[PDB]
């Protein structure tokens, strides 16, 4: 059966669109703007959204509509790096191992709003400790006795049941419930192939948009609102000859686009050959960009009106992650009229924001292994079962009592080197090994039009030389493992290094096994594993172009 | 999904030959068709996309001009100006028939065509 292209292409922009804008849009790069110099931080951002985000984002996508393959097979145009798609399935799987216990978070927050009364607003409750004290009598941010920190850790993670990482507990009943309909909307959301995920995400991608739009137009109605916006994007340009500022925008660039990830590429492969993919990832890449800074508008919003509500400097309240979404937005919203819509309602954008990066990053592994496997691409249903019940079960590890713990570690070691690392190796193998040159013919067969010079150098030079800024610095700025006044013990650590490990050596280790596996000489072996595997032979005579100086100097 | 390719032969240098790619199962007009050559690796040549885009490879762009009838599922690959680096076996490729379609990629038996 041949592979089905999308049902339109509104179902492929709005997967790209989903997959790209996620929580991080909402929790991370609003904090790091308002951090890293307000204003100001948008010029690396924005640069290296221009440099490297958008190329990356373009070459996925022209990658995967051109071979209309998965991250493991689309390296059929250089077979050496074959390991490379597979440590991004790995990666791609670890991180669902985790990110959909978020979504349950979501969903057991959009639970519990389901009252007039949220279980957030008060103390007097089960998971309250006798220190919980009432939030209008009060970093704010690392208060841990408000009824909305006390809730989230004690009513939702039941952190303080856990020591530590060494006793994590069984899995809680509620966050299992929970992980369970997340697991079960994925697999019936990612069963059946495009044809569906592609009509799911004309809902998971665009509420999230309705959401934070009455979510702004509230907000700035709030006392304190203006206060909160002008500490958002105040310019202190000034900021900008600190290193740490370029490097938060670069890795908030890389990890918000997602591309080189394994999901575009898999998107993508189901593209009809004639589709535009230049325009869609200039668009996908700006809207995911312009969806953070407008989410930033929101998010600033309710943090001045909690500054002016406590009495508090923004600098107080101002926080990032969890902490935002789970705490401070909770209890912003238990102070407001209405204040169960507005629960019902962030949270629902919440989900929404998760559940399609959740069914992008699992589309990028089912695709990539149905691809890889034959039995796995005639059986979608039985596959999309393994994929989505494994993740259930290794995320059964992050909703017990010390789940925290196992989730700060994942969300440290399972996407972060590994993912920086095996994206590296993607852009080069394609922009070097395989050729920027062959890569704009393949995008002119498409398009009927070769990428201009700069999106050449931005692939061959550019976007490989900021991967490996990332990578670099991702290494020598590790800090060791700790949650809040938790510090993990070392083996903690290693099993971390172990995980991040786990998909980076297959790339040697395939590597290794493909020439092993090759018949032939030395240099015999070397050119079919860097030889695109329908011009094998070419390599019996001896015309290699990568054998050559022209290949490695052609740009 | 069937191709045929039919109009292939020799010709003189300079000289005209119009190929024509007939097909079944699905319809042209909103299909992604494209002609190859393989004189060497396969090279594309020209295509007719799912909005009626033309688009030529380099060396072919000027001299030849690809070409669909609707009415009778078939497209046309006119080529003008021919000369001895054209002699090769063109194929007629079928990527896809637009969105709501499969990636057919299915190719024809090709034909061939010498030039001088
Ligand atoms: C679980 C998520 C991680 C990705 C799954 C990896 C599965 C690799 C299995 C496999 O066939 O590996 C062969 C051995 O490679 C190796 O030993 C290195 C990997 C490579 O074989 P191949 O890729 O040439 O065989 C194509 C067969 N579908
Ligand atoms: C690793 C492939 O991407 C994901 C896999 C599972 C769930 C979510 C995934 O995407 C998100 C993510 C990736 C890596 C690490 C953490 C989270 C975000 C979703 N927005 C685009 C960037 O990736
Ligand atoms: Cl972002
Ligand atoms: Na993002
Ligand atoms: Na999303």
């Amino acid at each position: 059966q041949p592979r089905e292209t999308w049902g339109k292409k509104i179902d492929f922009l709005l997967s790209v669109v989903g997959f790209a804008v996620d929580l991080a849009n909402v929790w991370r790069f609003p904090y790091l703007c308002y951090k890293n110099g307000g204003g100001a931080f948008l010029i690396p951002y924005t640069l290296f959204l221009i440099i490297a985000g958008m190329p990356l984002f373009y070459m996925e996508l022209a990658l995967g509509q051109y071979n209309r393959e998965g991250a493991a097979t689309v390296w059929k145009i250089c077979p050496f790096f074959k390991g490379v798609g597979y440590a991004v399935i790995l990666i791609a799987l670890y991180v669902g191992f985790y990110y959909n216990v978020i979504i349950a978070w979501s969903l057991y927050y959009l639970f519990s709003s389901f009252t007039l009364n949220l279980p957030w607003t008060d103390c007097g409750h089960t998971w309250n400790s006798p220190n919980c004290t009432d939030p209008k009598l009060l970093k704010y941010s690392k208060y841990k006795f408000t009824p909305a920190a006390e809730f989230y850790e004690r009513g939702v993670l039941h952190l303080h049941e856990s020591s530590g990482i060494h006793d994590i507990g069984l899995p809680q009943w509620q966050l299992l419930l929970c992980l369970m309909v997340v697991v079960i909307v994925l697999y019936f959301s990612l069963w059946k192939g495009v044809k569906t995920s592609g009509k799911v995400v004309w809902i998971t991608a665009t509420l999230p948009y309705f959401v934070l739009f009455v979510l702004l137009v509230h907000g700035v109605t709030l006392p304190g609102a203006s206060n909160g916006i002008n500490a958002y994007l105040h310019i202190d340009f000034y900021r900008l000859k600190e290193a740490t500022v370029w490097i938060d925008a670069a890795t908030q660039i890389f990890f918000s686009l997602g591309a080189g990830f394994g999901v575009l590429i898999a998107f993508a492969s189901y593209n009809k050959f004639d589709n535009n993919c230049y325009r869609d990832a200039l668009l996908t890449s700006s809207i995911n960009c312009i969806t953070s800074f407008v989410s930033g508008f929101a998010i600033f919003s309710i943090l001045g009106y909690m500054a002016h509500e406590h009495k508090v400097n923004i600098e107080d309240v101002a926080t990032e992650g969890a902490g935002l979404v789970f705490i401070l937005y909770p209890e912003a919203i238990s102070t407001l009229s209405g204040s169960t819509f507005w629960a019902v309602v962030f949270f629902v954008m919440l989900l929404a924001l998760g559940l399609d990066s959740s069914m992008g990053g699992m589309e990028a592994v089912i695709t990539g292994l149905a691809d890889d496997f034959q039995v796995l691409k005639r059986h979608r249903k039985l596959f999309t079962f393994g994929v989505t019940f494994s993740t259930f079960l290794l995320a059964l590890f992050c909703i017990t009592k010390g789940g925290i713990y196992v989730l700060t570690l994942l969300d440290t070691f399972a996407a972060g080197t590994s993912i920086l690392f095996a994206v590296l190796m993607e852009a080069i193998g394609v922009s070097w090994f395989y050729g920027v040159d062959r890569f704009s013919n393949d995008i002119q067969q498409m398009m009927g039009f070769r990428p201009g010079l700069y999106w050449r150098l931005c692939w061959k030079f550019v976007s490989p030389a900021f991967l490996l800024f990332v990578v670099v610095v991702s290494i020598i700025n590790f800090k060791p493992l700790t949650y809040d006044d938790y510090i993990f013990p070392p083996w903690a650590n290693w099993v971390g290094w172990g995980i991040a490990l786990s998909s980076m050596v297959l790339v040697p280790i395939y590597v290794i096994y493909k020439f092993l596996s090759t018949q032939g000489s030395l240099w015999e072996r070397l050119a079919y594993g860097i030889t695109p595997e329908n011009e094998h032979h070419l390599v019996a005579q001896r015309d290699i172009r990568q054998f050559q100086l022209q290949h490695w100097l052609a740009i | 999904v069937q191709l045929v390719e039919s109009g292939g032969g020799l010709v003189q240098a300079g000289g005209s030959l119009r190929l024509s790619c007939a097909a079944s199962g699905f319809p042209v007009y909103q299909a992604n068709m494209y002609w190859y050559r393989q004189a060497k690796e396969r090279e594309w040549v020209a295509a007719i996309q799912s909005e009626g885009r033309t688009i030529y490879a380099d060396s072919v762009k000027g001299r030849f001009t690809i070409s669909r009838d609707n009415s009778k599922n078939t497209v046309y690959l006119q080529m003008n100006s021919l000369k001895p680096e054209d002699t090769a076996v063109y194929y007629c490729n079928v990527k896809d028939a637009g969105w709501a379609s499969y990636q057919y990629d299915y190719w024809g038996q090709g034909t061939q065509v010498t030039v001088s």
